[PDB]
């Protein structure tokens, strides 16, 4: 299975697309709170 | 004539099955373990479960949700011990009020049975998860997840229903005599659920899950004898005891399925009584809101004498009120 | 507007053609043995046609 | 009601089966459970 | 109890060990005597069989189940003797022997 | 205190701590959501100064009603 | 017709009454004694059912109403318009039951099977003889069995729930309620379990009487077998309907209150009383 | 870090990761459009000055 | 005393002694948030002088 | 007469007698405790003059 | 006397017997919690003479013919 | 008397107690807590004379 | 398994004075509850 | 099962646990009895 | 099973543990008390 | 199973995670602090 380069590897793609797509979740917010803020 | 009812001699061996076949991930949990009492009726073994992630998940997830439910009993009761055990089946935790619609009702007023619900409801999931991916570790069809989904769909239409109504407060209250309750106060409330033509065919596939059941059980225990309870070698080396099952009913009702095929009739009955209950369910409030007029409609009510008859006066002098609020006051009279 | 149909109609013939649809596959299913049938003027198959006769493969054991 | 006003808590049931009223208490005379059947008094300490 | 089964519940119970005279225990004592002789005739002929075809984990217990069979016989065998001691000495016993 | 690692595999000690994790996050979310004084959605822009203070009573709403009209 | 290793079986033998006389077949069916009478007790009360539906209002299916008489007639035979031909279609009905109960026992004979399917038959015919015989008896009245209509029968069974103000209540109905849903539920698992091994994923051997053990095993947390299952399904199926005459058989003449009181004894175990 | 991917083999973690993210989404859209604030469908066209407040200081 | 490891596993009793805190944990926090004095979430600004007793006011 | 412990066995009859008389005395004693008459936890001290009787005939 | 434990395992009859007198003792406390006399969590600080006692028979006529409480 | 301990496993009395002294506690408390007198949480900094006292006979 | 006369001697000696002991503390009990409320 | 020299050594800590137990029950009595007595 | 010192070591532990939580939630209810009273 | 050094290996990763995800949650609460406080 599994060798530690491979997993080496696969950590950059899955670190990299959870930072993704929380930058793109950050700026859904700042859409969402511009028109109906929350607070 | 043996009846092959009870085993009246059992035999132990000391290493043993419970170690399962070839599985991968996950843990089998436990040693396996012998009931003689279990052994009386079928096999003696009791012993190793399966979990996985998707097994831990479910039993959180569905512990919580039966916390939530007992605490609030418990708590409707004053916490006294003793009226939790003696009106146990009378207790529940009750949906919101109905003027809430689809909003978050207070917490003591639903907001906890929102969250039991929810808790139980991914519990569910979770455990049909937890089945799929052991049907296919074992290297099986997918025939019991797929079973297991009419239950399920069921069960969510009890959520759907009250959704497309518009209402929580439409939901089933957790509770052994408070769900009788609502199962009733449902038929009432819509006009009698016998006139719902698909609460007419879930009984009919109820019933005939019970015909199928006693007709092959009581089938495979008369070739028993001859071999025909070991029914993976009678589908795929038909012996003797198939030969004469298929030729019991041939002879009896002028037609017969086969080992195999007995077992997708048991299999689409069981899993028709779910759907078209759901079915039933969700047209319930939404198309139809009175089963016995659309029964009149479609012509299903059998005509009787009138009992009585009304006067023009009387028409109007006996309709009601729909029900409103309850009275938020304590009136006094004395002027 | 429709008087007469209505939803909860529509989706009875829906499951009509279904079931019906359901109980010819599960005879088509019941006749994978015994068929066709032994008779004086020659075989006979009933309806519907059974489907064929299934080969099931055992494991090479381990 | 064109508006809610709450009752007292001391008539506030904390039993919210629809029909208990009929199905159980109808029936059931015991004074405990009879007790429990609503919430007790309720004050802020600076009003005793 | 195999035997007396649900009689036990009602305290019959003709198996337990007894010395003095009793035609109900002397009647399951004859019984279980052929039984249990047959039965230690059978587990020696397995051992035999097994022997022969030679397989060490099973003539291992072959030999261990004769052994239990001889000593589930040697308890019947005891309690025939104490039952043929006390029908000598007790008027109205039987005159066909135990054991 | 790394040898818990030894007498538990980490690979299910995990997978409960999520689900405990889970569990716990939501009935806090749910509890306050449900709540008079945090329930943020519709009341998240009051200030403090006239959020709820002391709605405690079990009784808060009338019980029973009509369905709200249903357009 | 006959299955192509059917011929070997048909055999004579194994009647209870008629001999060789009736024992022969009609295509697929075995005919015997019982046969005959089946026929008989059939067609007289089919002709008749559709005797009722000519006399009554109307001939749609779902709306034909064949009611049994008045209370006031006891245990005699009403006139036929006024009860007296559903009298006459429940002698039929218990006549075909009966008889077709006892042409499978010949059958089950012929076959050297065992007398399972015969007796398992048999629970459903006491709830129907329950129905319309036991109980109307004990109430003193024909005119409390049900309506011969595919809904007037549905009718029927709301007064009848009605009568107790809350028929969920009824005890021996709780346990009924609960064999029918668990006879449901392990019908639904046997029937996957044997159809998951026999129909694998396509590239998978056929599997194995083990695999369905340690599947069913960590389900319920004990493996039941392949007898156990039947044993059971047969149990749960039959226990219902078993449980079903006792529950309808209880209320009215033994109880006629609403059910719900009938539970004050829980309320006042002196232990908590 | 990346040896949790020793522990847990990613095709695993991947579905139960976009399932997880799937239900919670729904779940939170749900929540929100069942709301009088954010019932977005019927009321989204309201600037946020118009949008719907619960009760402020109850019994003032 | 610490041949009760020896006795007991203790891998058994420690998953034993976290379930049973937690849930004696989480019954005590449902009991409290249950009562009307400690209903902490909608009241536990109120001060200790005016929170409430489970007592009538006198006078009625 | 002791003879009868040869016919059966004393360590079986001991065990039914015993759970025999049990049963037969808890039947008895809570039969009372429901009746008016010999409620003796609630009415134990009343003499037996005071002591509820069940209704006589009118003798009319 | 002691005999009857040559006839009975001993680590049979001292379960049976805890068990045993454990209900025992259990069922006559709830008994007495439920009655009114007994129910000694509430009432426990009355004296004899104050504590509940159970309605005698009626007074000797068994007849009404009363007088209003005063207004 | 130590030799209790030979002819009963402590491994197995010792988990038959906790379990028993567990549930009898939680049964006591909750008792206490449903009663009038002792319900704590609500009425606990009533003093010793303010205590609800159940009801006594009549005349009293 | 075994049990002689002497271990069965030796444990009536302590289970009676158990038994005895265990009700001398109930005749205390009743005692108590007695002078505390009489039932008769 | 145990040695009797086990059986000695696990009752007296079995002795110690249940009087230190009834030691802190005697206490929790006590305060109760203060606050309220229930006789 | 553990050997009698890895037993001891574990003892250790599993003590030490037990009076730190006390000692956090005592602390607990320090706080909780002087927020809001219970007697 | 889990050697030592890959036992203390992994612990380190623990600490840090759980002392990560409890300076995430402080921040949050005195977030929520500072808008509505519950005391
Ligand atoms: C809502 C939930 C429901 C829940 C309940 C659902 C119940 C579902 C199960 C019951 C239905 C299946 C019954 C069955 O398969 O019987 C075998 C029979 C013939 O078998 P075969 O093997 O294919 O052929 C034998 C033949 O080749 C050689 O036999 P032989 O030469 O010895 O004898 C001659 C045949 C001539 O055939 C007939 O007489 C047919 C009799 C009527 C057939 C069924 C019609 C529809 C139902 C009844 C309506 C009339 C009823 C009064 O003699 C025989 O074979 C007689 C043996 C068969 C006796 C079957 C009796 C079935 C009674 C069913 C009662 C249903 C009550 C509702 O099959 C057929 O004739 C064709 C059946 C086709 C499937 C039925 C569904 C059709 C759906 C509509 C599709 C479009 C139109 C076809
Ligand atoms: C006065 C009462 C009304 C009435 C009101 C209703 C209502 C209301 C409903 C039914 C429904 C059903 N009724 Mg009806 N019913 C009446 C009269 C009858 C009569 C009769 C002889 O008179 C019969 C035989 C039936 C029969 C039936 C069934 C065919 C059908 C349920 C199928 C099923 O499997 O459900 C049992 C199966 C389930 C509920 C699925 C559950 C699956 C889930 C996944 C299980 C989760 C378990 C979980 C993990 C554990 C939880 C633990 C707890 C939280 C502690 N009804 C009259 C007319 N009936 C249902 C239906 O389908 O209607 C169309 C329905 O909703
Ligand atoms: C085809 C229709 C019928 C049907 C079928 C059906 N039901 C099914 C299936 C099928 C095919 C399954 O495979 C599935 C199953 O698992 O069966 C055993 C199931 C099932 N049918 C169920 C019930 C059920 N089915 C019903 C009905 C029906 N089932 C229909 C009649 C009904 C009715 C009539 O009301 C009920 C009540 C369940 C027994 C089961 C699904 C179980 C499930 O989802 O459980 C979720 C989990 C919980 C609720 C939580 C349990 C909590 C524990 C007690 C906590 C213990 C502590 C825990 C260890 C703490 C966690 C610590 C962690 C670190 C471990
Ligand atoms: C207390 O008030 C409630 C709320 O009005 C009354 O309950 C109403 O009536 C029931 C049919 C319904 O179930 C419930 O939803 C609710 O609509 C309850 O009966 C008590 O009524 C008395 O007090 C009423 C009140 O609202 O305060 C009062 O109503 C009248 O007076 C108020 C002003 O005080 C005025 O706003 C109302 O419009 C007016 N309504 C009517 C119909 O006159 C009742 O007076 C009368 C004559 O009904 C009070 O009733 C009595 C007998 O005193
Ligand atoms: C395992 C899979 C089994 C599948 C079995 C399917 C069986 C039953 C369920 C079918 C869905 C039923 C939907 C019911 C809702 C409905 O009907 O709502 C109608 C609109 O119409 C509609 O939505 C039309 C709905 C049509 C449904 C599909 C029919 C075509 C496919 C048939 C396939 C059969 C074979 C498989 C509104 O009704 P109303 O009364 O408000 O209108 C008048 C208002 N004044
Ligand atoms: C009631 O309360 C309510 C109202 C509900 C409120 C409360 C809500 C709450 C409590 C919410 C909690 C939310 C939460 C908590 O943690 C949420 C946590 C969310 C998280 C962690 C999201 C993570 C997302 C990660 C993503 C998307 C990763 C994508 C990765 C990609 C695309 C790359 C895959 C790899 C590739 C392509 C390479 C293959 C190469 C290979 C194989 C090779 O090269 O070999
Ligand atoms: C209110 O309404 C209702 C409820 C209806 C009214 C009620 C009605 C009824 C019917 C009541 C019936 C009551 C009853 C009837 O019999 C009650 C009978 C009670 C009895 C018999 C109690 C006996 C108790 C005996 C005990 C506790 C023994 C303890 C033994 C000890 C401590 C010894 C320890 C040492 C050992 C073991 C030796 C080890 C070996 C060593 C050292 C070695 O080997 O060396
Ligand atoms: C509502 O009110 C209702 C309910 C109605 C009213 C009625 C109430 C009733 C009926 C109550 C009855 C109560 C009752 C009995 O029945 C109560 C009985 C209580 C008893 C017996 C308590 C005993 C507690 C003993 C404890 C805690 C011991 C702890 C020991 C420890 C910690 C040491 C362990 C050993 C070690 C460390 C050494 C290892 C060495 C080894 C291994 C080696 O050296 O090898
Ligand atoms: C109003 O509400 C109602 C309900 C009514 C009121 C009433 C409530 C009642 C009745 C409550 C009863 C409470 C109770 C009763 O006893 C409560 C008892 C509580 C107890 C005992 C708590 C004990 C906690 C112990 C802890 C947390 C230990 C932590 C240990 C740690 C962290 C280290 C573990 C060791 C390791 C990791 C080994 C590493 C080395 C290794 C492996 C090596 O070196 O090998
Ligand atoms: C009922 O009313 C209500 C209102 C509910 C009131 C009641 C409230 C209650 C009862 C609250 C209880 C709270 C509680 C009690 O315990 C709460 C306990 C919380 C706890 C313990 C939280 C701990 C969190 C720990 C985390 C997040 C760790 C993350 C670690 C990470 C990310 C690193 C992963 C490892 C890696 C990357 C290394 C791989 C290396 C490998 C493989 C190698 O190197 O080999
Ligand atoms: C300390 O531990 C104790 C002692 C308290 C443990 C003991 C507990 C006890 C005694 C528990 C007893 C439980 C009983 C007896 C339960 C009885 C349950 C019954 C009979 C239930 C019957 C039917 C219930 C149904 C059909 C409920 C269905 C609910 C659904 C489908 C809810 C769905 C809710 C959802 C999806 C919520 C979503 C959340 C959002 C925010 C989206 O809101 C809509
Ligand atoms: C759930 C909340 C828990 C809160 C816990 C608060 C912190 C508690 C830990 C304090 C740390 C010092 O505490 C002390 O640690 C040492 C190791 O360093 C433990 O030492 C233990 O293991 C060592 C070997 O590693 C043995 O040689 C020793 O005999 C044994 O006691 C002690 O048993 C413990 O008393
Ligand atoms: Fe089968």
């Amino acid at each position: 299975g599994m060798t530690e380069e491979e997993a080496r590897r696969f950590h950059g793609y899955m670190v990299t697309g959870t930072l993704g797509y929380v930058v793109v979740a950050s700026v859904a917010h700042f859409l969402a709170w511009s028109w109906r803020p929350w607070f | 004539e043996y009846q092959n009812l009870f085993t009246r001699v059992q035999v132990r061996t000391v290493p043993e099955p419970g170690i399962p076949i070839d599985e991968s991930t996950g843990t089998r949990y436990g040693t396996g373990t012998f009931s003689y009492l279990a052994g009386k009726f079928g096999d003696a073994q009791i012993g190793p479960i399966y979990l996985g992630w998707a097994g831990v998940l479910s039993l959180i997830f569905g512990f919580i949700a039966i916390e939530i439910i007992g605490l609030n009993m418990w708590a409707s009761v004053g916490w006294d011990p003793v009226e939790f055990i003696r009106q146990l089946p009378w207790l529940a935790l009750e949906p919101p009020p109905p003027q809430y619609g689809l909003r978050v009702p207070p917490l003591n007023q639903g907001g906890w049975y929102l969250m039991a619900g929810f808790f139980l409801t991914v519990s569910i999931i979770l455990w049909w998860i937890r089945i799929y991916r052991r049907a296919r570790a074992l290297q099986m069809g997918s025939h019991l997840p797929w079973a297991f989904a009419s239950a399920i769909f069921l069960y969510s239409t009890f959520f759907f229903q009250p959704l497309l109504v518009g209402s929580w407060s439409e939901m089933v209250p957790f509770g052994i005599f408070p769900h009788l309750d609502w199962t009733s106060a449902f038929s009432i409330r819509y006009g009698n659920l016998y006139y719902n033509p698909f609460h007419a065919l879930s009984i009919a596939f109820l019933y005939g899950s019970a015909v199928l059941f006693a007709m092959h059980g009581a089938t495979i225990l008369a070739v028993a004898r001859m071999g025909g309870e070991r029914e993976i070698e009678q589908i795929t080396d038909r012996g003797t005891a198939a030969e004469r099952s298929m030729l019991f009913w041939r002879w009896c009702m002028g037609f017969n399925a086969t080992m195999e095929s007995i077992h997708r009739w048991a299999w689409w009955f069981a899993v028709l009584t779910t759907f078209t209950g759901g079915i039933g369910i969700l047209l319930t409030g939404t198309v139809v809101d009175n089963w016995y007029l659309w029964g009149v409609k479609h012509g299903l009510v059998a005509p009787y004498p009138a009992q009585n008859q009304l006067t023009p006066e009387q028409q109007d002098l006996l309709r009601g009120r729909y029900q409103g609020t309850a009275p938020d006051s304590f009136p006094s009279y004395v002027v | 507007m429709m008087e007469y149909i209505d939803g909860a109609q529509i989706a009875l013939y829906a499951f009509w053609l279904f079931f019906f649809g359901l109980i010819i596959y599960l005879r088509r299913e019941d006749k994978r043995e015994g068929y066709p049938l032994e008779s004086p003027q020659g075989p006979r198959d009933g309806w519907p046609k059974g489907a064929p006769k299934k080969t099931y493969v055992h494991r090479d054991h381990g | 009601g064109s508006s809610y006003q709450q009752a007292p808590i001391t008539n506030q049931r904390r039993m919210r089966g629809i029909m208990i009223q009929s199905t159980l208490w109808d029936m059931d005379r015991k004074r405990s459970a009879t007790r429990q059947r609503y919430y007790p008094a309720s004050t802020p300490a600076n009003q005793l | 109890p195999v035997n007396d089964g649900i009689w036990a519940w009602y305290g019959i119970d003709d198996d337990r060990p007894m010395a003095a005279w009793s035609r109900f225990h002397a009647t399951r004592c004859v019984e279980q005597l052929a039984i249990n002789r047959a039965r230690v005739g059978a587990a020696e002929w397995a051992l035999a069989d097994v022997q022969a075809r030679g397989i060490v984990p099973c003539i291992a217990k072959a030999a261990a189940h004769l052994a239990r069979a001889r000593a589930e016989l040697a308890d019947w065998e005891a309690q025939g003797h104490r039952l043929e001691a006390a029908r000598k000495v007790t008027p109205g016993a039987w005159t066909t022997p135990v054991i | 205190m790394h040898r818990i690692w030894l007498m538990y595999d980490p690979r299910r000690v995990m997978v409960a701590l999520v689900g405990f994790l889970a569990v716990l996050a939501l009935v806090i979310h749910f509890v306050l959501l449900s709540s008079q004084r945090y329930s943020w959605i519709e009341n998240g822009t009051l200030g403090a100064d006239q959020a709820p203070v002391g709605a405690s009573a079990p009784a808060a709403a009338a019980e029973m009603s009509p369905l709200p009209p249903g357009r | 017709a006959m299955l192509s290793f059917e011929k070997k079986y048909r055999v004579r033998g194994g009647t209870l009454i008629g001999g060789d006389l009736f024992d022969f077949w009609f295509g697929p069916f075995y005919v015997g004694f019982f046969g005959v009478t089946t026929i008989f007790f059939v067609t007289l009360g089919t002709l008749l059912c559709v005797w009722g539906a000519a006399m009554g209002p109307t001939w749609n299916l779902w709306q034909i109403n064949i009611a049994p008489p008045d209370l006031k007639y006891g245990l005699g035979l009403a006139p036929l318009r006024e009860g007296g031909l559903w009298q006459i279609i429940t002698l039929c009905a218990l006549g075909a039951f009966g008889s077709w109960a006892l042409r499978q026992a010949e059958i089950a004979r012929k076959l050297g099977m065992g007398m399972h399917i015969p007796w398992a038959y048999g629970g459903a015919i006491l709830a129907y003889t329950t129905l319309v015989v036991i109980r109307p008896f004990l109430l003193g009245a024909w005119g409390h069995g049900f309506p011969y209509g595919i809904f007037s029968h549905l009718d029927w069974v709301s007064n009848v729930g009605y009568q107790y103000l809350h028929f969920h209540y009824n005890p021996a109905h709780m346990i009924a309620v609960t064999f029918f849903f668990t006879n449901c539920l392990a019908l639904a698992m046997h029937g996957s379990l044997i159809l998951s091994v026999t129909n694998p994923p396509k590239g998978t051997p056929t599997g194995t009487s083990e695999q369905e053990n340690v599947f069913f095993r960590d389900l319920l947390g004990y493996s039941i077998g392949a007898i156990g299952i039947h044993r059971l399904g047969l149990f749960l199926a039959v226990g219902a309907a078993v449980w079903s005459a006792i529950c309808i058989v209880i209320s009215g003449p033994f109880w006629t209150q609403g059910w719900p009181e009938w539970w004050n004894w829980w309320l006042n175990l002196p232990i908590w009383k």
